This record gives structure tokens, C-alpha cells and sequence, in this order.
């Protein structure tokens, strides 16, 4: 029931390609039957700033005129 | 040609010559509560056209001398229309909306007006000595909306001056900076180069659906950004012309009526 | 009993602690997420919208309506209309935009930065302005001909009314710290007019722009603090 | 994992087609990049955005609030055997302005108390170690009156029990709301006067009850009073938000959004515009 | 042997917690289990099931069995037989049924709730009853006219006697609070006329009836407190 | 000999078991020989009001008159 | 699963009368001369399992050192209130023999634990009795806010890290990863903060070289957090620190005098670090 | 709730283990690393490197410039030019050479030891110097046939001026200590006059050479302490 | 997700070659989000002394005369 996950790169970690070694995981589970209880989850580095940035009914393009 | 718009619904449309490319608040459209999701049970009441139309709320002036103004949506329409009806029929509704702020001047006219919408705007008791001090006639005040003041000055309880809101246009209403407020879907309309400016409004809330009477989901502020000038003070006309979208009502009681002045 | 042994760190808490904990509320039923309109993801996703920048926050200005409003003169002028020292976090004007705000909660920060102007005057008024960021270490561009020495955009006042310039990122340091430090130098952020504001009669002569602020794309920070800008009594 | 953008090497533009010319006035922001205003050189750039996310973010766990209870010789004093607080975020500036950026959030919450004593009189003599006990009292629950009441017995109530010298207690707390999310703003009343009213009923506080935390210092008294403090920390986890707003700029006043007449100045001079 | 580190909430006791433990008396062989009808499974099972409404409990009519009787009558009113505020846990009435004791150790309930009510006249007697709920926020239903503007059924008195109105979960929340606070509104349930009860002569003319209130199969509760009906003097 | 099964829900998921992968897994180990020691039982959401609600001998239909 | 290497192994060597002889060489081409033994005289053969595991520089610099005395007081009179929490700049110079080691090198890169042994005892006669008190580590980032007072909002350090330990229990610790700016920190500065122009002041750069004015890495508070006892009590927090995952360039020699200062100012009364000798030919 | 029992240790600091501990500020983006030049890996890679023995640390050249100095001359002498006793990490002169001060921080050590002499003469000058090591337990050489009888080499003048000889790992025990002791000494070495250094008309009479130490190959180190070089009030 | 490593060897060891069996082992586990909490690294023994003792452009050998 243990999951397997890659730790955020320390001092001297290898390649910023985060994928060299076995020694940059780490284990962990879950002991409890709330989810609650679970110690934080991995972070989402997904982002999506047009959101608010260019919330535009109609697309345009950067070298567009904008009017 | 993004410089003319047709914007219709329902039974009217507003055409624009010249206006800024739309807004879609977080690129989403209102829609009809899907039925994934709902708190009530009661078959649904959808007014289409009757509540899906542009009203238009009375007129303001844009003196050189204004510190700004402002409006709580769903009570700026409250009395108007058959929208107004619906919503003190329904205990519960939901809708979008569209906002289209039009101010017309020729092009010797400078200045420029920042039009934001803020979901869940709210202000600041004038009274110092209470804290969230509002009556509900102060906090809804219909079609004319508000306005703001360059000062704050505490009634301290006095003939309800302390009920209604302190207004610091500076801060918003609330202690928060002006300049953010373009964190908020927003546009401008700068007398140089744009008639008008139109946002799209989704229904916003922590619930999917909310009783009209006692929540504003969103307000509408407006502010000079940079002051109206002319070679004199011209105080152009600015209008606000709104139109609930996707409107949907839920549990039918007895017609509402507010607490009138 | 399994033997065991506790290490250094026992029994402590720490406030960035991160473990499991029983739950207050066993089998809870917690109450379903409903799509709302708005997500936000991180942080930098608000750091990349424009915020008007409280550039005229001087004697009678500060903490009126007008700190925003910079002006620009039908008259001729060889001074810089404005100076602004870049680093976002330090700076008395910046520290308050909501870039400044997200960033006094950091400690280091980096990346470019763009600055972005609107021209709110006549439309029928013309002339040119020029923007220009020269990086730290050397005289201010306090000379127009020494702001020209640098990066720099000329901006033709027009129905384009708004144009943007991006501070690169030049830094011998990977992040600056956010703290008012002189080794992290910000440099210096002028504008000067290429050529006088001219407009037809019966028009105004004091114009007015409104510069805002945001982060680049490949802007992020380091690490959380406390900001300094709240208080509380005792 | 997903990483920041990187720089493209360019060279000279003589396009009729500028990147750097747009119009606010649209609603969006400014969208140039270094590589559009000036010749760029290629960089890759790894420097990921973690320290940012939402979840980091609101990832330490503040102190919400202190807790002032007594274990007393007097009888006069029996009632500081016994603490209620409404469970709030609002006392602290600190946590309040991060949580205020966000319209709606939802999240599950972890609390750790801190306990400390020590005497507040200048006598003093041997207490034993002492033992406290925390019990939440839901909304619409009955509350004791009193320190040692029948209600302490918490047979639906959760309760926690902690000794000094041992490990901070806590526990985890699921979401736990009406709505689907947390609200900080209610632009609203409780309820609407019919055909002025509603004075007293404006704002989210009019509307916010999760229940109160009632704290007791379990052991009985002793000849010599001892004073404690419990300090709550929270940190909500497993955080999402849904609206930006900008922070608070200049000092709060009560539970609700409100401001002082007299702190109403958040920004300082500079001696010109044009002066750095 | 193993490093370990003691983290926070260590050696404290939590009155929900779920933690094994050592047997007392280790390797007791359970008595062994019986069938034994009426195994209840779910407190909602019991929630599910009709009790009577405590509704005419006023001027000394209170704490009798008299208190569970609504009166009827064969005259002429346009004014209510009865009314109820919906809160199934803040209304006096409500609260002391078994829905409401049940409900009254949570804080948090959502879901339909079913009123059925009971005519106890003669065979004889005939009539009709107009019985409604108005969703909250507007105008209490007052009078007869009012009270129509909301759910409502027609209860023609017949051989069925029995019959129910659902007060069907309308509100803004996902739940509701069982505590009575402002916002909670739950709405209204009255119940009047839509003709007076007809008798024969020398028959009885006064009636009585009996109402029932129980949790519709969508009701849920969430969060447990303790009850406030629960008393007991300082030990 | 440990269990592995999934958990209540929280603030994050998406409220569908095994919609949130194994994000929602806990493993569990009974350390002793006497079941009394064990923590609380999955939680049996199997109900039947029936037996309180409609215990009747002549099945009963919503739509017929109940006294048919 | 791998055998680690070995030092240089010997092989068997017989004496010669070669014309190519490595024993001369010339040091001026900087380089050192190679000779081992079986070049200059007969050997064995040897088989070396010795190995340089202890001389790693991860083993090195492996132990935690303590870098600084911190203290405050707990105690009840009116000019007390400031003794009741200590700030202090997050510093190696405070120590000699940590220092020493690590300037061994230019720049450095590694991750840190830090560990706290605290202590008190009684400053006064008065010996009375104290409760168990918690203490309160928080780090304040350059350019936070700090506390002016053991009792102030800061301490609510909603966004600063901050550790509560309680006297008594086990020693608290965490683990900071590398947080410098550059990609390694650097252990000397020749140079300065800023440029002083020519519109300056001759003298300038006497507040400011070195490596004194960019090397910030914030402070620690530290207070007692228990409310004020009649009975005055004293305490300390001797704070440990340990390089971990750590590499290091550019080597250099070893500190050979008293050190003094932030910099590498040496003091005219300890600057000879050799003793005498009655002669060149004495054993 | 599984069933534990901390054993003795438990609860304690050691200042030289080794655990895991929590990051105190989680999910750090760390600066990445760069190719810094100079890399070190091991603390030996500096052991074998050349530096200068302050050998002439003698009255009126103590704690200065010329204690590295060895004089010359070119008179008829018997007497050593130097004498050192090799005890790298204890004796006045070595401890201070790079060697000596890495080695400060051992307690004990192994393999052999180079030495390198280098002449800084005229190129007119020419002659010849014995260079040897005498091992323990024995007179330390008094003269050069006492030099002559242990491990010896010959460096002539010439262009390839610098010379090296090796003190071989020549031991009872594996290791030494580091410190000084009355049983464990690491021998003898001295310098004597091969021949009489020859000097041509106006060319100086007199010389210097200098003289460095460093590791060899086989080299090591047992367990780190602290220095006693660096004190602190 | 264990990794298991040889120890350094100890008294016991009569094979200084590491080649015992199974005997010297250790086990070890992460149980952090980020490696700066994870323990001391493996040891690594690679060295290159060139670096500082002999950084000649020119290659020398030992046997070479240093300048010809
Ligand atoms: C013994 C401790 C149990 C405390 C239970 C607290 C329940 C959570 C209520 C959180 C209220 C604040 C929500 C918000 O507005 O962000
Ligand atoms: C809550 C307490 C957090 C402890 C923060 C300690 C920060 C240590 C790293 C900063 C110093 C880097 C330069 C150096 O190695 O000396």
C-alpha cells in the first residue's frame, strides 16, 4: 500500500532532469482511514495564468493589433 | 474589425462603434446548473427572455470632481422588470450576467474610467465604534447604486450616517489598495479610443444556486482612473446597461418585500 | 515490543511540520467540490497581472486617487517625466502592487519584469515617449542621452495605446533578495520625452498615463516570510 | 515536474507586426517578453515555481489565538478554570491577510495547541504536573456553564487530553462547511427585514458559526494559583481557492472587513516622482 | 534499535480515537451470536420512521397526551389549523419527536422531510384541508391566500385517511444547521382550510388530528454533538 | 498480512473511489491475537428500514390505496 | 555492492641503473614531482586495502559544531522585559574551529541540519520553583518583520518557519537545504556591495568590503514563550550545526593565526603562529 | 498502534551521527548547481600537494619570510645542513605545512612521504648534496656516514634542479599517531654535504634551496579531531 | 521503496574485500519530500590529486626530464 515518489532536489542532488538515481525517492503511507489525516499532498505545478491574465472572449495574438 | 459590436439577447441588442475586445470572466460562460449538482429538488423555473434582456439603471454624471461609484448587481434590478419579479417570487436563483458600460465623448475629451467587477464586494461600516454595521437599505441601495468618498469620517451612531458605508475610493470601500483591482475581471473604457466596455459574469458562490434577497454575488465599481478633462467640467454621462444571463429560479414562496425606506 | 530509537527531533513542533495526524471527525462525510469559476493554482498566476503602480505618491498624493496618475506635459521638458528604482519588493512605490505584495512574502525573487504603459490623454494628441531600464552599478540615467544607453522602447502615442517594455532578467546573482539590500541592486527605470506632447487647439495641456506592473513568464521565487506590512497591537 | 519558461536566442525585428504595442484597455494584461523587446541569448531556466503554489503557500501553521486560563485557590475564581473561544482565523493579521486573498477556499485543517504556565502571583509552592483538557462544543451543542460541569463529558463531543512536558497534541479536522467552500467574504444579511432593519445582521460573521473550543484545566485546585496560556496554531492542507482578491492594505478592525479612521495611510512620500 | 522520531499529537488522548490496543482479557472466547430480529444497522433507519408532532402543547395542554391532539372544527375560519417552523431542530415542537432527537446529536442535515397526518372524526364527517409549505425568506403565509403561493397539497378526508405532504429540500446550503441561527431559515408549515369540516346531526362536531413528521430515504446528518435535551446535576 | 484499502474522502478528491488513484489508499496491520484489540470496523453503510417502516404481512404498493 | 578503491598499491621493485631517472624534475613547471617509493629505493611487493573513506570531505565536514551561544532571561522586573528574547545574525564566524575547517575552501554547497542543546539554571539566590517552559525558535528571513518585544504579533510567525521545544524532552532539529543565491555560497568576498562613483565620499567602501556586507541569510529570535515567573531564571541554547551533502572548489591554506573579526583581519598580538627553534640541525 | 520499545540511546545527541530530519521549509527550490571549477573530493587530493617547510624557523628567522630558507655555502663542512625529525603532524616545523595541518585534524596516519628539494643558486655553481632518511630506534645520523648507511640519494647540480626523495612507509605499527609519542617516531631526516659546492669568480658564495613536503600515493588517515592550532577567548 | 547497501566493515570482517555474503547489509528508507532531509550521502571515493599537483598543460611522465 506504500507509494514511491521522487523529493524536491537538494544540494547536491544530481541533474535538474530530476530523473537520475534511486536515492532521490522517497516511501510513504498512509496510517489513518480519513483522508484528512494525510500529510499534504504533492504539490500541482500545473499553472494557467491566461485565466486572468487574457481572459478574452475573442483570441488574439501578441503581435496582433490589440484594437 | 474588433472595433464594432452586436451584442444581443432575449428581445435587445446593443450595438457599439467603437469598444475593447470583450471579457469573459475566468473564460467561463453562466450556464444552467447541470444536474450532476444541485442542493434543491423543486423543478426549475427559467424565465428566458422575460429575465435574459439588457435593462438599462439610471444614469449617472461623470463630474471632474468624482471620486467614483458603485452598484450591488442583483439589486440593481431588483425592482425592474419581470427579472425584479421573479427574484422576490423565488427563494432561491442563480444567473450570469452581462455588463456593458457605455460613456460617449468626443475625442478632445480625456480621462478614463476603470469598470471592475468584484464578486462578493464588500465595504467598510462608516460608524468606527461597530464593526460590519449596515442596515438593509443602506447596503441595497436599487438602481442608483452609490458612490464614493475621497474621506472617511465616523458618524459615531449619528441619524444612521454610521449605517451607511464608509466609501474611501482610494481603498475601495474595504482597506485594500485601488490599484489591485485589476485583479478583478475588468476594462477600461479610456475616452480616447473605446465607447464602452462589455464583461461576461458567471454566477459565482460557494453553493450552486442562493437566495437574490439576501446575497449580492457580485458589484460593480467604477472609477476614474485618470480625471476627466476638457478645454470647464463636462460631466459625461455614463450608463450601465445590464443583462442576467442563463437566469434559473428555485422554490416558489411568498412574493418578497424587502424592508422600503 | 519492536526495539526503537528516538533521534534528535523528538517531541518538537515545528510549524512547517508536514506528518499524518488522527482525524478530530472519524468517517466525516465532508460536503462534495462543486466547479466554481476562478481556480487559482499558484501563487505567480497572480503575479502576472497588471497592477496600476502608485507612481506619484508624493507630498498631497500619497493615499489619494491621484498617486496613480503620472503626468505628462504639452510643454517642453528635458527632465524625466518619472525615476523608479526596480526592485519590486523594496521599492516605496512597488512594494504595494499586487506584484509587491505577493512578493514581500517572499525572500528572494527573479525574472523579468514587465512594465506596461496606457496613454489616457487626447486622442488627438501625438509625440513620443521613451522608456528605458539601465541595470545597477553605474550612474542613475538621469540625462536623457544616458537613459538612451541602455534597454529601452520608444512609444508612438497613437490608437496602440498602451505599450510594454520587459526588464531583463540581468543579474549577477540567480534571485535577488527582497530585503532593501545594497549588494542586490535594483538599477533604474526612466522615462523621458522623445519629443514633446503636441495637441490641437482647445485641447488639455496636462495628460496623464497610468503605468502598471506584472511578471514575466519565467519569473518565480524562493522562499516564504512574513510580510512587514501588516501590524497588529500586542 | 513542469518548470518556468525558458528564454529563446532573437535577433533584430523589422516587422510590421510589434509584440510590444497592445491596449489595456481590453482587460488583459501586457503579454511581452524579454525576447520581443530586445535581442536574447537562449537560457534554460529550471527555476520552478513550488515555493508558490497555493499549497506551500498556506502550508505553515500560524497562531490563530490565545487562551487565558486559571487554576485557582478562590473561589471567586472557579470561573477561570474555564475558557470558551469561538473558533475563528480572525484574530491574528498575519494568517487573516493570506486567507483574504481568496474569495472562496476550501481545504481540511490540522490544529496544534502549544500549553505554557507559569505563576502569576509572587507565592508559590508545589503544583503538580497539570493536565488539561479541550473539548469542542459543536454549534447549537450545550456549552458547561462552568469549569467542572456534566457536559465535560463529551460523549459526542471530540476531546483531546495533554500533560506538560509531553508532545503538543492535535488532530485533523475534514472540511467541514455548509457550502462547498469556505467563504471570507459575504457581501449579504442573515436575513432580509420585510416591509429600516438588519443592521445587526450584516456580513459573513452574521452568518459564521462552526461551533467553540472550550478549554479546562482538568486537575482541581491548588494552594497555589497557576497561570496558563494555550496558543492554536492552524494550517489548512489539501488547499484549493477560487478568486483572487487583492490583500488587505492598512489595519483591520473586528472580525468583518472593516476600517480605522485614523490608519487609513498605507503608502509613504518619496521626495518627487523623479526621484529613484 | 530502529531510529524513530516522536512527532506532534504523541502520547495524547483523543476521545475519537481509533487506535488498537492490548486485550485485558486476552483469548475470552466471545459468547457465541444469536439471531435477534429487529437489528438496527443505521441511525437514519430510525429517523426514517413517523412520529408524532407535539404540536398543540399550549396553555396546559403541555407535557399531556392531549398535547399530540390538533383540534378540528365544523365553523368558518380562513385562519390556520396549526403551524410549524420546518427546523426540525430549533422548533419546540419538532425538536422533542424522535426525528429531532435523533437529529438534535448532529449539527449538519440535509434531505426531504414527510409530514403525514392522521383525521380522527367520525366516519361520517367530510371536508377538505389545505395543507402547504412556503420556502423562507418572504412574508410568513399568514392567511389562506398566501399560504397557497408554495407547495401544497389537497387533503380530500376519505376512507384513506391518512395522507402526506414533503417539505421537499429546498435551501441554498448543501446543509443545514441544526442549531437556530438567522441564517438557517427553515420556512414555514401551516395548514388551514379549504372548507370547514361537515358533520351530520347528532354527530360529533369537534375533531381531532394527528400529525407525524419522519426523514424522506434522501436525509442525511453529519457531524455529532452533544445533546442539549440531556441533563444531569454536577458529580 | 497487512490490508490495504481506501479511505473517506477529503477536501481534494474528486469524491469517485479510485478516481483519485492511490492517493486514497491506507494500509492497515492488526498487531494482536485477540480481535477485541482491533480498531473500529469498515463502516457498514448496508441498511433496511423496512423492518421499522413498512413491517407488514400484505405487501403495500405506493400507488394502491393502502387499504385496498 | 562494489569494492571501494584503495590508496596506490606497491609493486615488487628491484633497484636499477636506469638513464631515466624520476628522482630530478623541475618544481618551477608547478607541478609537483610523482615519485613513490619503488622510484627511489627496492621495495616489496604490498597490497593495499587502506582506504581515504575518513578524509572525505563529506566526512570531514561531517560532525555538527556548536556556532553560537545564544541566552535570554525569564524573570519579573521592570527593566527585564528586553532580556526575555535574543536575536542573532545566522553566522559560522562565531566559532574558530568550524570556521577554520570550512576555509579550507573558496565556495562551498551544502545542505544543514540545525540542532538545539538548551540549559538554564538560577542567576539569583532566590532558587525558587519554576514551571517547565517552552521555548520558541522562529527564523526571520532578511526583510521580514522582527519582533520588538518577547510579545508582539511576529511571534505568530504565520508564514516564517518556527520550532517549540519543550526543556527536558529530546534536543529539536531540522534540516535547511541549500539556500544560497549563487550555485555555491561563498566563503570570502573580494569585493564590494556596491560601486562608490565618482560623486562619493573618498573613504567609501570602508563600511562595506568584504564578504560582511552580502552575506544575509536573516536571524533567529528566540524567546521563552511561558509568561514571566517571580523567580528569575536563566537560560542558553547552544546551537549545533552540520554541513551535509556537501562538495567543495577552489582550496586554500588553512587559518594560521588567532582569527579576529567577520573578515580575515588578523590582531598584531597573534601573528606568529610558529615556535623557535635553538637550531636547523636540531631532531 | 504497533507494540515499541526504545532502547538506551534513545533520547540523546550525538554530534557525529547520522538521521533523517524533516526539511524545515518544504518543497525548497534550490538554486541549481553550475560547473564550478577547482571540484575537491577528498581532503587527501590536498594532502599530496607541494608546499613550503618552514625549516629555519631559528632565532632571528622565526614567524618570517627567510624561515623558509635553507642556507648554503661553499666551505668545507661536515656538519648536517638540516636536521628534522618526521613526525609530520608534531614537530615545530612540519605541523604547519599543509601536510601538517590537514594532518592536525587526524589522529592517526599511514603511508609514505615525499620530499622535494629545490636549488636557488647561481647556474654558475655546481656540487653535489646527500639527501636521507634514517629509520626509528637508532642515534639519528650525526655525520655522513651515518647518512650514507640509511636510505639515501644523491642530488647532483643541474638543470633539473628540484630532487625528491621519498621517505618510505617504514613502520612497526600500521599507523602512527599524528601526535607526539616517546614510542612511536617516524625516523631521522638530515642533509649533508656530498661534495663542497664549487663556485666560479663573481658568483655569489652562498645560496639557498628550498625544501617542500607532501603525501604520496599511498597515503591516508584514520579519524578526524579537533586541531590544537586555533584558539579561541 | 528501500534501498539496501554494504556497510563499512567492521571488526569481524575477514573480508576487507567486502565479500562475506549477505551478512553486511544495511537497509535504509526515505520518508521526506525533499532529499536535503535525507541522510549523509554514499560514499564516494574518486579522486583526481592531478587537479592540484601536476595541472600541467603540457603532459609530463615521471621519467621525463622535466624541460628538455
Ligand atoms: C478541538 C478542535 C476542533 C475544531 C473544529 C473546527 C472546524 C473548522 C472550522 C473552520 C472555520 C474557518 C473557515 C474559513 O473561513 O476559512
Ligand atoms: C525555525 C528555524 C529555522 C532555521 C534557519 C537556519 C538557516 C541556515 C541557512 C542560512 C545560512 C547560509 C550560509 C552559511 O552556511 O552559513
Amino acid at each position: 500500500g506504500a507509494q514511491v515518489s521522487t523529493q524536491k532536489t537538494g544540494a547536491h542532488e544530481n541533474q535538474n532532469v530530476a530523473a537520475n538515481g534511486s536515492t532521490i525517492n522517497y516511501t510513504t503511507i498512509n496510517y489513518y482511514k480519513d483522508s484528512a489525516s494525510n500529510s499534504a499532498t504533492r504539490q500541482d505545478l500545473s499553472q494557467d495564468p491566461s485565466k486572468f491574465t487574457e481572459p478574452v472572449k475573442d483570441l488574439m495574438l501578441k503581435t496582433a493589433p490589440a484594437l | 474589425s474588433d472595433r464594432v459590436r452586436q451584442i444581443t439577447l432575449g428581445n435587445s441588442t446593443i450595438t457599439t462603434q467603437e469598444a475593447a475586445n470583450a471579457i469573459v470572466a475566468y473564460g467561463e460562460w453562466p450556464t444552467y446548473i447541470n444536474d450532476s449538482e444541485a442542493n434543491p429538488v423543486d423543478a426549475p423555473t427559467e424565465p428566458d427572455v422575460s429575465s435574459n434582456r439588457f435593462y438599462t439603471l439610471e444614469s449617472v454624471s461623470w463630474k471632474t470632481t468624482s471620486r467614483g461609484w458603485w452598484w450591488k448587481l442583483p439589486d440593481c434590478l431588483k425592482d425592474m422588470g419581470m427579472f425584479g419579479q421573479n427574484m422576490y417570487y423565488h427563494y432561491l436563483g442563480r444567473s450570469g450576467y452581462t455588463i456593458h458600460v457605455q460613456c460617449n465623448a468626443s475625442k478632445f475629451h480625456q480621462g478614463a474610467l476603470g469598470v471592475f467587477l468584484i464578486p462578493e464586494f464588500v465595504m467598510a461600516c462608516n460608524t468606527e465604534s461597530k464593526t460590519s454595521y449596515v442596515s438593509y437599505i443602506n447596503a441595497n441601495p436599487g438602481e442608483r447604486g452609490g458612490e464614493f468618498t475621497n474621506t472617511y469620517n465616523p458618524s459615531n451612531t449619528d441619524a444612521s450616517e454610521g449605517r451607511k458605508f464608509a466609501a474611501l475610493d482610494y481603498l475601495l470601500g474595504s482597506g485594500v489598495l485601488a490599484g489591485n483591482a485589476f485583479v478583478y475581471p475588468h476594462q477600461i473604457i479610456n475616452l480616447r479610443t473605446n465607447n464602452s466596455a462589455t464583461i461576461v459574469v458567471p454566477y459565482v458562490n460557494s453553493l450552486v444556486i442562493d437566495c437574490m434577497a439576501k446575497h449580492n454575488n457580485w458589484g460593480i465599481v467604477i472609477l476614474p482612473l485618470a480625471p476627466l478633462a476638457f478645454a470647464s467640467s463636462p460631466q459625461v454621462p455614463i450608463t450601465v446597461t445590464i443583462a442576467p444571463m442563463c437566469t434559473e429560479f428555485n422554490g416558489l414562496r411568498n412574493i418578497t418585500v424587502p424592508v422600503h425606506q | 515490543g519492536l526495539p526503537t530509537m528516538n533521534t534528535p527531533g523528538s517531541n518538537q513542533f515545528l510549524t512547517s511540520d508536514d506528518f499524518q495526524s488522527p482525524c478530530a471527525l472519524p468517517n466525516f462525510d465532508v460536503t462534495p467540490p462543486i466547479h466554481i469559476p476562478g481556480e487559482v493554482k499558484n501563487m505567480m498566476e497572480l503575479a502576472e497581472i497588471d497592477t496600476l503602480i502608485p507612481m506619484n505618491a508624493v507630498d498631497g498624493k500619497v493615499n489619494t486617487m491621484e498617486m496613480y496618475q503620472i503626468p505628462l506635459n504639452d510643454n517642453l521638458s528635458k527632465a524625466p517625466i518619472f525615476c523608479l528604482s526596480l526592485s519590486p519588493a523594496s521599492d516605496k512605490r512597488l512594494s504595494h502592487t499586487m506584484l509587491g505584495e505577493i512578493l514581500n512574502y517572499y525572500t528572494h525573487w527573479t525574472g523579468s519584469i514587465r512594465f506596461t504603459f496606457l496613454f489616457c490623454g487626447s486622442m488627438m494628441a501625438t509625440g513620443k515617449l521613451l522608456l528605458s531600464y539601465s541595470p545597477p552599478g553605474a550612474k542613475p540615467p538621469t540625462n536623457r542621452k544616458d537613459a538612451m544607453l541602455g534597454t529601452h522602447i520608444i512609444w508612438d502615442l497613437g490608437l496602440q495605446s498602451s505599450c510594454s517594455m520587459v526588464a531583463p532578467w540581468i543579474s549577477n546573482t540567480v534571485y535577488r533578495r527582497c530585503a532593501r539590500d545594497d549588494f542586490t541592486e535594483g538599477g533604474f527605470i526612466t522615462c523621458f520625452y522623445q519629443t514633446r506632447i503636441v495637441v490641437p487647439a482647445s485641447t488639455p495641456t496636462s495628460m496623464f498615463m497610468l503605468g502598471f506592473v506584472s511578471a514575466c513568464p519565467d519569473f518565480s521565487v524562493r522562499l516564504l516570510r512574513d510580510t512587514p506590512h501588516i501590524s497588529q497591537s500586542k | 515536474p513542469p518548470s518556468t519558461q525558458s528564454t529563446e536566442a532573437t535577433s533584430g525585428v523589422n516587422s510590421q507586426e510589434v509584440p510590444a504595442l497592445t491596449a489595456v484597455e481590453t482587460g488583459a494584461s501586457g503579454q511581452a517578453i524579454p525576447s520581443d523587446v530586445v535581442e536574447t541569448r537562449h537560457v534554460v531556466n529550471y527555476k520552478t515555481r513550488s515555493e508558490s503554489c497555493l499549497e506551500s503557500f498556506f502550508g505553515r501553521a500560524a497562531c490563530v489565538t490565545i487562551l487565558s486560563l486559571t487554576n485557582s485557590s478562590k473561589s471567586g475564581e472557579e470561573k477561570k478554570h474555564f475558557n470558551i473561544w469561538n473558533i475563528t482565523y480572525t484574530d491574528t493579521v498575519q494568517l487573516r491577510r493570506k486567507l483574504e486573498f481568496f474569495t472562496y477556499s476550501r481545504f481540511d485543517l490540522e490544529m496544534t495547541f502549544v500549553f505554557t504556565e507559569n505563576y502569576p502571583s509572587t507565592a508559590s509552592g508545589e503544583v503538580r504536573n497539570q493536565v488539561y483538557q479541550i473539548m469542542y462544543i459543536p454549534p447549537g451543542a450545550p456549552r458547561p456553564s462552568s469549569w467542572d460541569d456534566y457536559t465535560w463529558q463529551s460523549s459526542s463531543n471530540p476531546s483531546i487530553f495533554y500533560m506538560y512536558g509531553n508532545a503538543p497534541p492535535r488532530m485533523s479536522i475534514p472540511y467541514v462547511g455548509i457550502a462547498n467552500a469556505y467563504s471570507h467574504f459575504y457581501d449579504g444579511f442573515a436575513r432580509v427585514p420585510l416591509e429600516d432593519a438588519g443592521d445587526t445582521f450584516y456580513g459573513l460573521v452574521s452568518i459564521n458559526d462552526f461551533g467553540v473550543l472550550a478549554v479546562r484545566a482538568v486537575n482541581r485546585s491548588n494552594p497555589h494559583t497557576i497561570h496558563t496560556s494555550v496558543r492554536v496554531y492552524m494550517k489548512p492542507k489539501h488547499i484549493r481557492c477560487w478568486c483572487p482578491r487583492p490583500p488587505r492594505a492598512v489595519l483591520y478592525r473586528g472580525e468583518g472587513v472593516d476600517m480605522i479612521s485614523s490608519a487609513i495611510l498605507p503608502l509613504a512620500k518619496v521626495d518627487s516622482i523623479t526621484t529613484f
